[PDB]
């Protein structure tokens, strides 16, 4: 369409759990002598907006997720293993 | 309760007004639609109600939030410029 | 049950995707105003390139216009199409 | 125009670098020449750095598994990354890499 109308952008832009591409040395920050492929994954994750300083965009509920993910120890070894992530399913803004 | 509904009556001071929208949850949604919000009264038809509530135009309502928190706006927000208004939140 | 390899492999690779920016961060000359609501959903590069020297970024951009609420300070609101940018494609290319 | 068919399960019949104890090849190329074969097998040449400067390796693919001498490096699994736009950037990784714990592998870059 020629705009996106109002309504349409704030249903969309409100406070839900959003496809995210998280880097994996985020959710695991002390496996940084690892090299990870691939090195971020698609989580859901709480964002958008709440539009009220008063308020976040918070996980009312989480799930966790198994991915394969080749983790290399350079020099050492390498192989593809099952890596746990935390998702979330349901958010909500409160104060 | 989505969908354009008219104002037939409600408690606020429309004053210079042209521009009404906000976030609510509204309290009551009863039957016509009477909606309460704190505290506001408001009555509102699929039918128009001439020559009083015309510079704020219908209200379009949409509810948001993935499976009572509605967002609204009025018709006269439809302008390019700014007009006296308010953000009920 | 598990996410296969290849299957995040090709799901996380650099790519547009629709991420939440806060309107500020696109006009920061009009932070004087408020905005609802005060982020949009714009296709943006994305994920990852699997090899620290690369950054995804992108190569094809284009613009979307959006009905936003704009609040400006003393002189009243009204909804005002805004124009902003996303991105079509993108690229995996050397950083620095 | 390039050679379709590409992605899909592959078994090594030859390669021309010594994988020795390797278990897991894996990687994400272009490769610099691919290659179809009178019958439907695959010669790739990917050009690469062992044990220090760069060179290039050649393997012959084939549909159907030969019990042979890459037995430990299982089915290689070979996808188009499709989000490299179009053309011939690919990602693939071996069945022995599939383990609980690491083993001897490389990774093309
Ligand atoms: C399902 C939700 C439908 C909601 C309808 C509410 C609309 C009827 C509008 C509510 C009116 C509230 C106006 C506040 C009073 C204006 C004066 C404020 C000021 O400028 O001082
Ligand atoms: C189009 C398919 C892309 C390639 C798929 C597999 C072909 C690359 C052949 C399979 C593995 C590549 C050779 C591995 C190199 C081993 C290096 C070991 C060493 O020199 O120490």
């Amino acid at each position: 369409h020629e705009v996106v109308k109002f309504m349409d952008v704030y249903q969309r832009s409100y406070c839900h759990p959003i496809e995210t591409l998280v880097d994996i040395f985020q959710e695991y920050p002390d496996e940084i002598e690892y090299i990870f492929k691939p090195s971020c994954v698609p989580l859901m994750r709480c964002g958008g907006c709440c539009n009220d300083e008063g308020l976040e965009c918070v996980p009312t509920e989480e799930s966790n997720i198994t991915m394969q993910i080749m983790r290399i120890k350079p020099h050492q070894g390498q192989h593809i293993g099952e890596m746990s992530f935390l998702q979330h399913n349901k958010c909500e803004c409160r104060p | 309760v989505s969908g354009t509904w008219y104002l037939k009556a409600m408690t606020v001071d429309v004053g210079a007004l042209r521009c009404l929208a906000g976030s609510v949850i509204p309290t009551t949604l009863t039957t016509n639609l009477e909606a309460k919000v704190t505290e506001v009264k408001a009555v509102l038809s699929k039918t128009d109600e001439p020559g009083i509530y015309t510079a704020i135009g219908g209200i379009h309502v949409a509810k948001i939030g993935r499976s009572d928190h509605y967002i609204f706006y009025s018709e006269g927000c439809l302008s390019g410029v700014p007009v006296p208004g308010v953000w009920l939140v």
